[PDB]
């Protein structure tokens, strides 16, 4: 369809390439990224008040233990 | 210095009876330096929680924090045994004898010279 | 090197010792099998196949689970009648199927609703293939650890204060009861037999297929 | 206990509630008692029972914990009662005043053997040997046929090695005084073969008192 | 720092993601929705 | 009955800038005190003819823990003076070793790592393993050393003598 | 103008051999040529020089509304590279 | 004197409730196959409104995250130049000069007209047959995560990984080799 | 409350009763690999849940066409073995086109490749119904049963490149099913008396020797004596292992043209004595092991640095790197006669390992803690791992499994030996000690007591009746299998006792510190 593994590494290397059992290996360490930031989002859903929302505010105070900040509006 | 007393007794607990006298004083330091981090992370979660009082969760959270990426523990008794399920139809090479013990074939060891450098 | 050829020998030696010759339902009923259909007509046709048809559905018609495979974008089936649509492209299922493993998830459905077949463990599971009028398939299921390890972790949850001490004997006993009879031979000849006899079934493919 | 917590809670700068410490000074006991037991895999395995500075080090940098950074090897940090580290020293003196770079760092190996001379195994004292002796030296060797076999097996069996008398008596008295009879010699050299072929004897230190010997043997 | 017979809980483990099916059986987070759904809106 | 000894054994038969920028800070001190007193009282290319252009070299002597450190306490304590200051604490001087230490180490050790591996390939990313490690560890390159080395060493120098020279001038203005 | 073979023989060390050297034998290297061992014994130099130059600038702007190193001195100069050191100063 | 000793806690026993993929697709997720997760998921903490900057925010941070991986993969493989500190632009060819040539010194000393500029970047030093390396492996990645360990700071998605790592090395033996070796001189 | 023993014992008969085991230990070869042979492939399947069920009109005769075009040309060596092969598969996939039945595409199948005894062929010719094939009372008898071919290794490595290419899972659905292949690679009373006196043997057979190490720095390791006793090895703290002679050789070192210490600038030019001392410096931590390979050609050591570096005895230099567990190794021993070698790491896992791949081959889990002592079997057939948590396993390098478990121990093991007739095990620890247990019962009849400390190694006697416990307590006693059953107490003059080994003669090798 549109981006699927091979534009993003052209995206950072124009002359790569990537063996075809380390492409399902990244899509599982995206997997288990997405798991463990909206486990850790709902955490503090939870926690604001005994829950309110899933906030994109708070997402941004969860970011500090990843080292990374969100161009976003914030 | 009450605290030297425990600290050593602790490590009596555990089986040892001859230490330093320099590494009870590094355990009451990392302890110290343990309760100002989680304390700080406590601050920012009290502050982040828009309240002027601290609460005890935010402190649970907290604590919860630091074991989830500051501290090392393997997977136990459920992740290596998928290993050896999904390793168990892994068959075995015959034994073929001709000298013993034989080597990995050539490349695929430590055994290369730099390609830039030559003579 | 003069050891490995004596021990090749005496592991080639009982190899044709074992294959020739010869030497309550797991172990009676396959030594029954060995007996019968042992004998050959001197012709270059030996008759080592699975044939687990004929060991037990045939003869004695028991219960058996089997398993439905819809070709083309519709995935596969699972029966008990009250059939269920599971898509393809999942590594759940083919996986557990691809060896002699028992996949957990049978596991949990064949303790608390269902008392039907009782294998010594094993279970024996039916696969349809109706685009290759379906085909006959009859393949064992042996349990691995992972069962036997849960298995505690069953009676661990019974809220009775178990201790690790007692945990661990009955890891023990538990293992004991359905343990394997072990060679105690300090001969190096039995390497040679155990590795072609372990390879002879898994010489198709681990990376490259 | 908790009174400490609440010590350094107050320089951090906020009090805390006294339900909170008794968890908080838990969760620290744990904390230390834990690396204290991953301190002790590195401690009781390589060669020692001491604890040193690294080991604690090291439990820490494979726990994903930062390595406290601050104390050396020495004993120092007196306490006098309250941490007090004011030492104001120069650096001028301290700079080039006695140095020496002589390491003296070097490894030997020796071997020696240690007996657990004649210690109390020379002589024949067990009563166990005596009797055994007289069979072998007269009724093994000459004239008695259809005894070498079974005797010379059993022989073969046993090492019962640590006498050191008899096999150098049958050797110099059947060899330095035997030399010129027939009948003797033969059976000596074929019981002397077969203990060459008893993979229980130690006859590594013991090359000098029989080949010599030996080589009587092929002389004339 | 205290002393007891009891071992001391910190209640506050690393939590490993795995949850708890048939009180015997674990799973990663995933890779077990539909087919759970699936035969136990069915079997039971 | 006797015999021979018997035990066979086998016996072994074995058993200048840093300095000089410290002695100018000390004569500007020379000259402050007697100032804040008299206040109130008013062609090279590298020839391949030697040992030191290839690796051939003296072995270097081997030393223990107990001594490293000592050495570690004196580099410290006169790199320390060199930079400008006159006293510190102990534990200071302790907390900037173990820092040292552990920075020597992981520098070390990453470069083991960065050996071995192409050990097996043949191939380097970069025509030097000594320029790599210093990538993923901070400093540019080793042309960046010159510079460093320039500017902190010898500027730092000229400039400390020409304070110096000054307030010599002002000694001799003033007495 | 000049190579650095012997710009790298400008440099006057501080550091001896026989602890840089000590530090590749810990790794697993000889340590036995003169050349390889002065980067590691300068680059180690620039490293302290930057935090000590550092605690030189956070020194003389102190109380400005002989030279004494303290805590005061060391915990901000440390924390840009990701030094956390936090002491107590009584018991 | 062995009763004093403790036991580490199991993290098993604590677990959660369950009532009631993106992995075999080859894809990257978007925004309409994450809004059917984060709802299933969301049921079991109970939570409601279902907002939208959230999943562009969980988009994106995957996508960084990838990008970190492949970053930190290649620089272990390839060259690359710092711009003012710690910035990583190159990633391409041999333009950095070999340092112990005095023409590269003088070279760093001083920083039609353009393709000139390119040949002192390009042909000042280097092989006359640059060969590029093979693809990367399982063991490149392996190693990438040893020696850098900054990419993943959770524990709960390190480990577990690396394990599955491990399982998938794999190399040709000698036995493989005859038959390269065969088809080789048979097309010859 | 508290569990009782007696209510476990009915809770495992319970779970029999459960699943059916209402209903053997022998140490017969010859029924075990009859057994062997038959849940070899009873019930086999590989490639069966992932057959290709797709349509396909038009893949058997462009598949196997493709077969006689690559199989009959430009190869002669390996051919013999593998034209016999294809008689068959023309027959089975015939059959294959019985079950299915289609129109016309099995007369295309037979008519354009009708070349390839003449009775089987003309029986498929008359025949095309799977009725018929069932009353024809041959046919059927040939679909119940495998088509076996003996050909070499090489034959079927020629085998397994082809099914590899495109288009060739229909091809491996008849080999998986249908082909079954092999691989092949005056009384004299007074003789009477003496034989039951000298049998049993106080035997004062201990022949002690020592090996010391004089005033050092106090950190060493591990120290192993070459079986041949031709090297003595020892591993360092500070990564170094040193290697001394024994015999006074004076060997020399030969050249190698690559170095893995040596840093080698780009400035250097490719350009091409002592003994009694040699520094082997490859590893970056501490060495936790050292063995040898039984033949005094190589050297195995595991280090602190989560790598197995495998060292030569003839280029003297570090060859062979295994990046395996990727978390610190504790302990490390090599099989008999060579075969294998195995390691335990913190994983609560040991892995299986091997001298041509650098990746693990088998996987062991089920531990609670950390892996600290494995041994093999005298036969290399079973593995034993211990650990801290009280436990000691019995594993097999074949299959993978625990048979057996052992508990009763109050503390961690620290030793483990294999009796040399292979039906005896001990193990030993922190509880002062020392256990032996039986293969086949797995019940314990010993209870050893002489140590007050740690045990550091176990070692058998040759003759399976005496044994050598090391301990930190200054005490080398060698007890008597064949506190009242010990044979001489050494007395310690030395710090400690690093190992102990029994290769022949009954002698004694301790090693210690002075």
């Amino acid at each position: 369809t549109k981006k699927k593994l091979q534009d993003l590494v052209r995206e950072v290397d124009p002359n790569e390439q990537l063996d075809e059992d380390v492409e399902e290996m990244l899509l599982q360490i995206a997997d288990d990224f997405i798991e463990s930031v909206v486990t850790a989002a709902c955490q503090l859903a939870r926690h604001r008040k005994s829950s309110t929302l899933e906030v994109k505010d708070v997402q941004l105070h969860l970011e500090r233990q990843w080292n990374m900040w969100i161009p976003g509006f914030g | 210095p009450k605290d030297a007393q425990m600290m050593a007794q602790i490590l009596k607990d555990m089986g040892i009876t001859e230490y330093e006298p320099r590494v009870i004083n590094q355990m009451l330091e990392f302890a110290f330096r343990y309760v100002t981090t989680i304390l700080d992370d406590a601050k920012i979660y009290s502050s982040h929680a828009k309240k002027a009082t601290v609460d005890a969760d935010d402190v649970r959270l907290a604590i919860q924090c630091r074991a989830d990426q500051s501290f090392t523990s393997p997977p136990p008794r459920d992740f290596l045994l998928d290993i050896a399920r999904q390793r168990n139809q892994t068959p075995l090479p015959l034994i073929k004898p001709y000298s013993g013990p034989r080597l990995p074939p050539d490349r695929y060891c430590l055994t290369a010279p730099n390609y830039r450098l030559k003579s | 090197q003069q050891a490995l050829e004596l021990a090749l020998d005496r592991a080639e030696y009982v190899i044709e010792s074992a294959r020739q010759r010869p030497p309550s339902v797991f172990q009676k009923l396959y030594d029954l099998y060995i007996e019968e259909c042992e004998k050959e007509p001197e012709v270059k046709k030996l008759r080592r196949n699975v044939n687990l048809l004929e060991k037990l559905v045939m003869q004695e018609t028991l219960s058996c689970l089997v398993v439905n495979l819809y070709p083309g974008n519709e995935g596969y089936s699972l029966m008990l009648s009250e059939t269920i649509r599971l898509p393809y492209e999942e590594g759940e299922l083919l996986e557990y199927l691809d060896a002699e493993e028992l996949p957990p998830i049978l596991v949990d459905l064949l303790e608390k609703s269902q008392v039907n077949i009782f294998h010594c463990g094993c279970v024996i599971a039916e696969i349809r293939d109706y685009r290759q009028g379906y085909q006959s398939r009859h393949i064992l299921l042996r349990p691995t650890m992972q069962t036997l390890i849960c298995d505690v972790h069953s009676i661990t949850s019974d809220n009775h204060k178990w201790t690790q001490e007692d945990k661990l004997l009955l890891e023990s006993q538990l293992i004991l009861a359905t343990a394997e009879p072990l060679c105690l031979d300090p001969s190096i000849a039995v390497t040679c037999t155990a590795n072609r006899l372990l390879y002879n079934k898994q010489k198709m493919n681990t990376r490259p297929m | 206990p908790r009174e400490s917590v609440r010590l350094m809670a107050e320089s951090t700068g906020l009090e805390l509630s006294d339900e909170v410490a008794a968890l908080l000074a838990e969760d620290v006991c744990y904390r230390l008692r834990e690396a204290t037991q991953n301190s002790s895999q590195f401690m009781k395995h390589t060669k020692r029972r001491k604890l040193t500075v690294e080991d604690f080090n090291r439990a820490l940098r494979w726990s994903s914990v930062e390595a406290v950074c601050g104390y050396g090897s020495q004993e120092a940090l007196p306490m006098r009662p309250y941490f007090p580290e004011d030492r104001e020293v120069n650096l001028v003196e301290l700079a080039l005043a006695t140095n020496i770079p002589k390491g003296c760092a070097e490894t030997a190996v020796r071997v020696h053997v240690s007996y657990l001379s004649v210690p109390s195994a020379v002589s024949s004292l067990t009563d166990d040997l005596l009797k055994y002796y007289h069979q072998v030296t007269r009724a093994v060797l000459g004239d008695d046929p259809q005894l070498m076999k079974v005797a010379l097996q059993d022989l073969q069996t046993n090492s019962k090695i640590g006498a050191l008398l008899p096999y150098f008596v049958y050797v110099v008295s059947g060899v330095k005084s035997v030399s010129h009879d027939l009948e003797q010699l033969h059976r000596l050299l074929q019981v002397a073969r077969s203990l060459f072929r008893n993979p229980h004897l130690c006859l590594g230190p013991y090359v000098r008192c029989l080949v010599g010997s030996v080589l009587y043997c092929v002389l004339e | 720092c205290h002393y007891s017979g009891h071992h001391p809980q910190p209640a506050s483990f690393c939590t490993f993601g795995s949850r708890q099916i048939g009180r015997g059986y674990y799973v990663f987070d995933s890779r077990w929705n539909r087919l759970r759904c699936a035969l136990n809106l069915m079997v039971e | 009955s006797q015999t021979n000894r018997s035990s066979f054994d086998l016996l072994p038969r074995e058993f200048s800038l840093t300095i000089h920028t410290i002695q100018l800070i000390q004569h500007n001190r020379r000259l402050r005190n007697l100032i804040a007193t008299a206040q109130a009282q008013n062609i090279r290319h590298s020839d391949p003819e030697s040992d030191f252009y290839r690796g051939k070299g003296e072995p270097v002597t081997e030393l223990s823990w107990h001594s490293c450190r000592q050495l570690l306490y004196q580099a410290v304590a006169t790199i320390l003076a060199h930079a400008g200051f006159d006293c510190a604490n102990e534990s200071v001087l302790e907390t900037l070793t173990d820092v040292a230490h552990e920075y020597c180490l992981k520098f070390t050790k990453l470069l083991r790592f960065a050996v071995d591996r192409e050990a097996r390939l043949g191939q380097t990313p970069f025509p030097d393993v000594m320029e790599q490690v210093f990538h993923e560890v901070g400093i540019g390159s080793v042309l960046s050393l010159q510079k460093f080395w320039q500017h902190r060493i010898k500027d730092y120098h000229s400039y400390m003598l020409q304070i110096s020279k000054q307030l010599s001038e002002e000694y001799e203005r003033i007495v | 103008l000049v190579d650095f073979l012997m710009q790298l023989e400008d440099y006057t060390p501080t550091i001896p051999d026989a602890v840089t050297g000590y530090y590749l034998n810990r790794a697993g290297f000889e340590a036995s040529d003169p050349r390889i061992i002065r980067l590691i014994s300068l680059a180690a130099q620039k490293f302290i020089s930057d935090i000590a130059n550092d605690a030189l600038q956070h020194c003389k702007m102190k109380g400005t509304a002989k030279y004494t190193l303290t805590m005061e001195d060391l915990t901000p100069a440390l924390s840009e590279y990701g030094i956390n050191v936090k002491k107590p100063h009584y018991f | 004197k062995f009763d004093h000793r403790f036991q580490p806690q199991n993290p098993l026993s604590g677990a959660q409730q369950f009532v009631a993929l993106c992995s075999h697709t080859m894809m990257l997720p978007t925004r309409g196959q994450l809004e059917g997760r984060m709802i299933v998921t969301a049921y079991e903490h109970g939570l409601d409104n279902v907002t939208e900057e959230a999943v562009s925010a969980v988009v994106y941070a995957v996508e960084n995250h990838l990008k970190d991986i492949l970053t930190s993969v290649v620089s272990r493989r390839k060259a690359y130049r710092l711009r003012d500190g710690h910035f990583k632009y190159a990633f391409g060819s041999n333009v950095t000069p070999q340092p112990y040539l005095k023409n590269s010194v003088v070279a760093y000393n001083n920083l039609d007209d353009a393709e000139q500029q390119a040949a002192l970047l390009l042909a000042c030093s280097g092989d006359t047959l640059p060969a590029s390396l093979p693809p990367v492996n399982m063991y490149d990645l392996f190693e990438a995560l040893q020696v850098h360990r900054e990419v993943i700071p959770t524990h709960t998605v390190y480990a577990l990984n690396i394990e599955r790592i491990i399982t998938k090395l794999w190399h040709p033996n000698h036995e493989e080799l005859q038959q390269d070796k065969v088809h080789r001189q048979r097309l010859a | 409350k508290r569990v009782r023993t007696e209510q476990i014992q009915m809770a495992v008969s319970c779970y029999l009763k459960r699943r059916q085991y209402v209903d053997r230990l022998s140490q017969t070869a010859e029924e075990m690999a009859a057994n062997l042979t038959v849940q070899s492939e009873s019930g086999c399947a590989n490639i069966v849940s992932a057959a290709p069920c797709q349509a396909e009109p038009q893949q058997y005769e462009v598949q196997f066409g493709r077969l006689r075009n690559f199989l009959t040309d430009s190869d002669s060596q390996h051919s013999h073995e593998v034209m016999p092969l294809l008689y068959p598969l023309f027959v089975y996939l015939h059959l294959n086109l019985v079950q299915n039945s289609p129109k016309s595409t099995v007369e295309s199948f037979y008519s354009r490749f009708h070349g390839m005894q003449k009775d089987v062929i003309e029986q498929l010719q008359t025949t095309q119904t799977i009725q018929d094939i069932l009353s024809n009372f041959k046919l059927r008898a040939f679909l119940d049963n495998k088509y076996v071919v003996r050909l070499q290794e090489d034959s079927y490595n020629y085998l397994i490149r082809y099914l590899q290419s495109d288009n060739n899972t229909a091809l491996c659905k008849v080999l998986t099913l249908h082909i079954h292949l092999d691989v092949q690679p005056n009384e004299a009373a007074l003789e009477v008396l003496q034989e039951s006196i000298k049998r049993v043997k106080p035997p004062s057979l201990t022949t002690i020797c020592f090996y010391a190490f004089y005033n050092t720095e106090q950190l060493l390791n591990t120290a192993e004596i070459s079986p041949d006793s031709k090297l003595l090895a020892a591993g360092f703290d500070n990564s170094c292992i040193k290697l001394w002679s024994l015999r006074s050789k004076k060997l020399k070192s030969e050249p190698h043209q690559v170095d893995v210490s040596r840093i080698h600038l780009a400035c250097d030019i490719l350009e091409e004595a002592g003994t009694e001392m040699k520094i082997l410096r490859g590893h970056c931590g501490p060495v936790y092991s050292t063995r040898f390979l039984a033949d005094s050609s190589g050297l195995l050591s595991c280090s602190e640095d989560m790598s197995i570096r495998y060292w030569d005895l003839g280029s003297f230099t570090n060859t062979v790197l295994y990046q395996g567990h990727a978390y610190p190794v504790w302990d490390l021993d090599i099989s008999p006669y060579s075969l294998y070698f195995a390691s335990g790491s913190h994983d609560r896992t040991a892995r299986l390992w091997s001298f041509d791949r650098t990746y693990p081959l088998r996987i062991y889990a089920g531990h609670l803690a950390d892996v600290d002592c494995v041994k093999f079997h005298p036969n290399s057939n079973y593995l034993a791992t211990g650990s801290t948590d009280k436990t000691v396993r019995l594993w097999s390098a074949q299959q993978g499994n625990s048979v057996r478990l052992f508990t009763g121990h109050r503390g961690p093991v620290l030793s483990l030996a294999f009796s040399p007739n292979g039906k005896y095990l001990a193990s030993a620890g922190e509880d002062q000690r020392l256990k032996l247990w039986d293969l086949a019962s797995g019940t314990l009849y010993k209870e050893l007591r002489g140590h007050t400390d740690n045990i550091t190694s176990l070692t058998f006697s040759p003759d399976s009746g005496l044994i050598a416990s090391a301990s930190m307590d200054n005490s080398v006693r060698v007890w008597d299998i064949r506190s009242s059953e010990l044979v001489g107490v050494y007395t310690g003059q030395m710090s400690n006792v690093l190992s102990v080994q029994f290769m022949a003669c009954n002698l004694l090798l301790v090693t210690g510190i002075t």
